[PDB]
RNA sequence: GUGAGGGGAGUGAAAUAGAUCCUGAAACCGCAUGCAUACAAGCAGUGGGAGCACCUUCGUGGUGUGACUGCGUACCUUUUG
RNA sequence: GCUAAAACUAUGUGCCGAAGCUGCGGAUGUAUACUUUGUAUACGUGGUAGGGGAGCGUUCUGUAAGCCGAUGAAGGUGUGU
RNA sequence: GGGAAGCCUACCUCAAGAUAAGAUUUCCCUAGGACUUUAUGUCCUCUAAAGAGCCGUUCGAGACUAGGACGUUGAUAGGUU
C-alpha cells in the first residue's frame, strides 16, 4: 500500500501561498518564507485585537477632553461631574456627541458643572 | 486584429534581445525597419527577420495595407538551454549555459 | 431626532429607520422589541438627559434576523518551544431596525 | 569577496534601469532620396552629390 | 464604524498670530504644539492633520529663567570626525531666533511625515511684522 | 539563406494532439491593464484609515490598490539564557 | 523643555492606566441534581520534557456484476460557501 | 572693565535637493470646432516658439560621462606656406 504524497502536499502548500497573497517578494512566492509570514501575521492579529480597544478608548478620551475644554472644563472634572450626576453614558457615545452635536455636548457639560457645584 | 510571427530557437540571450525589442516597441513599421537596418546589434537581424515575416503574413493572409501597420505587440521569451562543461584550473569544472530565446512580433492597424 | 440605548453590554446612538447589529438576542425574527431604559433623547433643541434614564421615553425596534460575522483565525506560537495551536471563531449577532422613538 | 544575501529581482532591475539602447542619427539623402546614416556615405556609394563606384 | 475619522478634504485650518514678548519658551511651545497638532478640536484624529496655522511675532523677545540664557547649549554635528559644533541661547536668540522655536516645537511634535507636515504651519518672525495679512489671522493670547 | 522558424491552406472529434507531440503543477523569466511610489530610515506585517479605478443588486455593497498612523528585532536547534 | 516647577517635603480632591475584576455573546472539562436524557447550578480551561483522551485526510481489500461518469472521471486552475 | 597660539568672525574653496528648492536681467508662446464627466474636462483640426539635444571637426577637458570651442555668414582639426 504505497502512498504518494503529491496531491495532499500540493494542496497544503497552495493554501498557505493563497493566504500569503499581497506580501512582498519571496513572502508571496516561496513556501518556506510565506509560511513564516502567515504565522507572524496571525500572532500580530491576536495581539492587535486587544490593542484596538485601548487605542479607540484613548481616541474617545481625547475628543471628550477637547469638547470639555471648549465648554470650560477638563476631562477629569467632566467625568467626575457626570458620575456625581448619575449619568451613565459611555465614552464612545460621549465622543460621538462631542464630534457631531455641539449643543448636546454643551448641555452635558452644563449638567456636569451643576453636579460639581 | 493583430497578425503574429514567432521566431523560435534564436541563438541569443533573451536579456540581450529584449533591448532591441524595447527599442522598436510601439513604433510604425517603416521607422522600426530603419532602426533595425542601421543597428549594429546581433539581435537586430533576428528581430528584423521576425518583423518582416509578420508584415508578409499581414499582407498575404489578411490583405492589410503596409502603410497603416505598427508594432503593436512584441516580447521575447526564454528558450531551451544547451549545457556544456568548461574545464577550469587545478582540475575544477564549471557548467556553461548556452541560452536561446523566442521572439514574438504582432503588427496591427 | 436620535436616542441613546443600551443593548448587549454596549450602547448605541440611533435614529429612526436605522439598521444596526447587536449581540445575539433570544427574540424571534419579525418580533418587536421595546427599550424602556433610554439614556438620552435629543429633538434638535429639546434635549433630555436621563439621570440614569429618561422617564417615559421609549424606543421601538423590529428584529430582522440572526447571523454570524466573518471568520476570525486565532493563532498561538511560542518560538523555539515546540508549541502551536489554532482555532476559528464567528460571533453571533442579531439585526435590528429602529421603527420608533418617543421622548 | 561575495554577497552575504542574494540580491532581489527589484534591485537587479533597478541596476538595469540604465541599460536602454538609443537611436542612431538617420537622415534622408537629397541626391538619392534614401535613408542613410548622417555624415556617412550611403550603401550605394553616394555622398554629398558625389558617386564613388562607377 | 460608528466612530468616524476626520477627512482631510473637510479640515479647516484657521490662522492665528501670537506675540512672544515676555513669554516662557517651553510653556509657550507646548501650547503652540498642541494647536499645531489639533488637540483642541473635537474632530481630532491621530493620522490626520487637523491643526491651525500659528504666526509668531517678536520671536527674539522670548525668555528663559534661571541661568539658561548663558548655560543652555545647542549642539549639532557635521558628520566629519571631530565635527561637533556648539552655541548657546544668548547667541542663538540674537542671531537666528527662528531656530530656537523650530527646535522647541519640533521636539514636541511627532517624529514622522505627519509631524514634518504639521510643523510647516508655524511661521516665526523676529520683528513685529509678518507678511501674511492676506490670510487675516486672529490674535491668540497664549 | 532552397537554412532554422513561422502565418495561411488541408487532415483530424480535438493541432494550445504537429513530431522530446496525453495531462502540463512550482521555482524562475516576459508582455498588458488598474492603483501606489523620487523629503523619506530598520524582520516588510498587523490594528486603523483617506483617496483613486472598475463593477454594481446604487449601499451601511463587491473587487484591486493603499497616502497617513499606533504596535512590532525571522524560523529551527541547543541552552541558565 | 522645566525655577512662586513640569524639582523636593506634607496634606487632600479627581482622573488615566493591564489579556486583573465587572458587563454581554459563545465553546469546552469536572462535579452535583434531573431518579433515560442533554437540561440547570457550582468550580475550572498559560504551559517545555512528559503522560492521558478524541479526531481529519492519503493508498489498498471486502461490502461492489452495486452507485457516479463522453449530457464529461481523475488531475490542474479560479470563485462561493 | 581688562584678559590667550583656544571659541565666533576674518583668509581660500564648495554651497538653494537650503523640498524653507531663494534673488536679478533679458527672451518666447495670445488658434478654431464637437461633446458631457461643466472641469487647469475628453476627442478633432491647425500650430511647433524662445531654446535643448542627436550628428560632425575637436580640446591645454576627460576612464565612460560631464565641461569648453567651432560647423561654410567657418580658422574647429588635418594639410599647405
Ligand atoms: C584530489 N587528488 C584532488 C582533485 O580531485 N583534483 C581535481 C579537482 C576536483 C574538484 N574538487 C571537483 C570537480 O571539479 N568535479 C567536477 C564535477 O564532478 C563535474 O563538473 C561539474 N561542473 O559538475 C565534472 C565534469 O564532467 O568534472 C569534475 N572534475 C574533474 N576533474 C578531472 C580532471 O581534471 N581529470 C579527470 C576527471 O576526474 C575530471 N573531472
Ligand atoms: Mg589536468
Amino acid at each position: 500500500a504505497r502512498v504518494k504524497r503529491g496531491v495532499v502536499a500540493h494542496r497544503r502548500h497552495k493554501k498557505i501561498l493563497a493566504r500569503a497573497k499581497g506580501y512582498y517578494g519571496a513572502r508571496s512566492r516561496v513556501y518556506r518564507v510565506a509560511f513564516q509570514a502567515v504565522i507572524k501575521a496571525g500572532q500580530y492579529a491576536y495581539r492587535d485585537r486587544r490593542q484596538k480597544k485601548r487605542q479607540f478608548r484613548a481616541l474617545w478620551i481625547a475628543r471628550i477632553n477637547a469638547g470639555a475644554r471648549q465648554n470650560g472644563l477638563s476631562y477629569s472634572r467632566m467625568i467626575d461631574g457626570l458620575k456625581k450626576a448619575q449619568v451613565i453614558i459611555d465614552r464612545r457615545v460621549l465622543a460621538d456627541i462631542a464630534m457631531h452635536d455641539a449643543v448636546a455636548f454643551a448641555a452635558l457639560a452644563e449638567k456636569a458643572k451643576g453636579a460639581l457645584a | 486584429m493583430e497578425v503574429t510571427a514567432k521566431l523560435r530557437g534564436a541563438a541569443i540571450s533573451a536579456q540581450k534581445a529584449r533591448l532591441v525589442a524595447d527599442l522598436i516597441r510601439g513604433k510604425s513599421v517603416a521607422h522600426a525597419l530603419n532602426i533595425l537596418n542601421f543597428s549594429n546589434k546581433k539581435a537586430a537581424v533576428l528581430v528584423k527577420k521576425a518583423l518582416e515575416s509578420a508584415i508578409a503574413n499581414a499582407e498575404h493572409n489578411n490583405s492589410l495595407d503596409v502603410d497603416d501597420l505598427k508594432v503593436s505587440t512584441i516580447y521575447v521569451d526564454e528558450g531551451m538551454s544547451l549545457k556544456r562543461i568548461m574545464p577550469r584550473a587545478k582540475g575544477r569544472a564549471d557548467r556553461i549555459t548556452k541560452r536561446t530565446c523566442h521572439i514574438t512580433v504582432k503588427v496591427g492597424v | 431626532m436620535y436616542a441613546v440605548i443600551q443593548s448587549g453590554g454596549k450602547q448605541h446612538r440611533v435614529v429612526e429607520g436605522e439598521t444596526l447589529k447587536v449581540e445575539l438576542l433570544k427574540a424571534e425574527s419579525g418580533a418587536t422589541i421595546t427599550f424602556d431604559d433610554v439614556l438620552m433623547v435629543v429633538n434638535g433643541d429639546n434635549i433630555q438627559i436621563g439621570a440614569p434614564v429618561v422617564a417615559g421615553a421609549k424606543v421601538t425596534a423590529e428584529v430582522i434576523g440572526h447571523g454570524r460575522h466573518d471568520k476570525i483565525r486565532i493563532i498561538k506560537m511560542r518560538r523555539r518551544k515546540h508549541y502551536r495551536k489554532q482555532q476559528g471563531h464567528r460571533q453571533w449577532f442579531t439585526e435590528l431596525k429602529i421603527t420608533g422613538i418617543s421622548g | 569577496a561575495v554577497q552575504q544575501n542574494r540580491k532581489s529581482r527589484s534591485r537587479r532591475d533597478m541596476r538595469r534601469s540604465h541599460d536602454a539602447l538609443t537611436e542612431n542619427a538617420l537622415t534622408v539623402d537629397q541626391a538619392t532620396g534614401e535613408t542613410h546614416r548622417r555624415h556617412h556615405v550611403t550603401k550605394d556609394g553616394f555622398y554629398r552629390g558625389r558617386q564613388l563606384f562607377a | 464604524m460608528k466612530t468616524l475619522s476626520a477627512k482631510p478634504a473637510e479640515v479647516q485650518h484657521d490662522w492665528f498670530v501670537v506675540d512672544a514678548t515676555g513669554k516662557t519658551l517651553g510653556r509657550l511651545a507646548t501650547e503652540i504644539a498642541r494647536r499645531l497638532r489639533g488637540k483642541h478640536k473635537t474632530s481630532y484624529t491621530p493620522h490626520v492633520d487637523t491643526g491651525d496655522y500659528i504666526i509668531v511675532i517678536n520671536a527674539e523677545q522670548v525668555q528663559v529663567t534661571g541661568n539658561k540664557a548663558l548655560d543652555k547649549k545647542y549642539y549639532r554635528h557635521t558628520e566629519f570626525p571631530g565635527g561637533l559644533k556648539e552655541t548657546n541661547f544668548e547667541k542663538l536668540v540674537a542671531h537666528k531666533p527662528e531656530e530656537i522655536f523650530e527646535r522647541a516645537v519640533k521636539g514636541m511634535l511627532p517624529k514622522g511625515p505627519l509631524g514634518y507636515a504639521m510643523i510647516k504651519k508655524m511661521k516665526v518672525y523676529a520683528g513685529s511684522e509678518h507678511p501674511h495679512a492676506a490670510q487675516q489671522p486672529q490674535v491668540l493670547d497664549i
